[PDB]
């Protein structure tokens, strides 16, 4: 049960939550801040 | 542990990309049946395009034009065609109207740039050649029409457009920015960048048996 | 003419190494135990 | 056809086996558990409609 | 806001109707000429 809950928490980093990519470093390489923040707010909301 | 230095690892290729052969073509295609060059195995300066006074717009989606020189793509697809100056509004993802459906439907999730400019100097004469009417479909009784361009035409003037669509796949990259490679560093915490895949970590050489395509 | 696919015709779905792991992909695959049409070069 | 497959990558990173998750109910069970071995039990693999 | 002369009056973080309700520590007024095409660029997060 502990291992399943950790594996589930780690695996949830791969999810988009509606961002254009689930990788934070993609958004920061691709997008300038005024448009990047809209994508990162979706990732923060899902990861939180 | 904060990273000690940055490491940049782009492919060992230096030939400049053929954008000039798109942007200065003798004729841009009739929009009902647009044309599409593929760029691959070259170095892509985007600042030479974005800095140019020649462009009435340079609008990008899924990427910011300021960032394009950091990216490293597997292919780049450049569409080329002519439209009236009002219709540049319809060349964007999620639009509605005659250009947005009947000849050049963009994907709803497009990552790319639309680069458009007035060409009333060179496409007007009138000239009646440029013929008009799913995502990246060519829409070859049936509807056929063509634009009437005279230099006296602003919304009815000819605009030339290039649309760059970017391939962010995980394959070996081939269309990469001017950002020059560093040496590799091992057993040290570094701000690494392989083909635009940025991260931070201790790089160390591995015993893992990657198959030749991986 | 027909024969069975059995479990033939799986392929590496992406350019990625993975090891000692089970990965559930969804992609265009040949379905297991489906029929495959069978033809000849000659005779 | 568009299908979910569960792929067994071995120690050397070659795919050595797979489960077609839409073939039969045991294959849905293997894919529900992300596992090629299934222990004795009752497994809620799907919802039908 | 009531003048016919202003071709645009675009406000951010406040509505032009509401401004008579507010007090500010300061107003700065930044004054310049541009070509009409670049009036798009005079906004938070715009580019060119
Ligand atoms: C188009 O032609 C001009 C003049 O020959 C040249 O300076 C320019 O570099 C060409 N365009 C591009 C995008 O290279
Ligand atoms: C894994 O690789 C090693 C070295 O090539 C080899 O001896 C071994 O037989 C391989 N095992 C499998 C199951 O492929």
């Amino acid at each position: 049960q502990n291992a399943q809950a950790l594996n589930t928490l780690v695996k949830q980093l791969s999810s988009n939550f509606g961002a254009i990519s689930s990788v934070l470093n993609d958004i920061l390489s691709r997008l300038d801040p005024p448009e990047a923040e809209v994508q990162i707010d979706r990732l923060i909301t899902g990861r939180l | 542990v904060q990273p000690t230095e940055s490491i940049v690892r782009f492919p060992n290729i230096t030939n400049l990309c053929p954008f000039g052969e798109v942007f200065n073509a003798t004729r841009f295609a009739s929009v009902y049946a647009w044309n599409r060059k593929r760029i691959s195995n070259c170095v892509a300066d985007y600042s030479v395009l974005y800095n140019s006074a020649s462009f009435s717009t340079f609008k990008c989606y899924g990427v910011s034009p300021t960032k394009l020189n950091d990216l490293c793509f597997t292919n780049v697809y450049a569409d080329s065609f002519v439209i009236r100056g009002d219709e540049v509004r319809q060349i964007a993802p999620g639009q509605t109207g005659k250009i947005a459906d009947y000849n050049y439907k963009l994907p709803d999730d497009f990552t790319g740039c639309v680069i458009a400019w007035n060409s009333n100097n060179l496409d007007s004469k009138g000239n009646y050649n440029y013929l008009y009417r799913k995502p990246f479909e060519r829409d070859i009784y049936f509807p056929l029409q063509s634009y009437g361009f005279q230099p006296t035409n602003v919304g009815y003037q000819p605009y030339r457009v290039v649309v760059l669509s970017f391939e962010l796949l995980h394959a070996p990259a081939t269309v990469c920015g001017p950002k020059k490679s560093t040496n590799l560093v091992k057993n040290k915490c570094v701000n690494f960048n392989f083909n635009g895949l940025t991260g931070t970590g201790v790089l160390t050489e591995s015993n893992k048996k990657f198959l030749p395509f991986q | 003419a027909y024969t069975n696919s059995f479990t033939r015709g799986v392929y590496y779905p992406d350019k990625v190494f993975r090891s000692s792991v089970l990965h559930s992909t969804q992609d265009l695959f040949l379905p297991f135990f489906s029929n495959v049409t069978w033809f000849h070069a000659i005779h | 056809q568009p299908r979910t497959f569960l792929l067994k990558y071995n120690e050397n990173g070659t795919i050595t086996d797979a489960v077609d998750c839409a073939l039969d109910p045991l294959s849905e069970t293997k894919c529900t558990l992300k596992s090629f071995t299934v222990e004795k039990g009752i497994y809620q693999t799907s919802n039908f409609r």
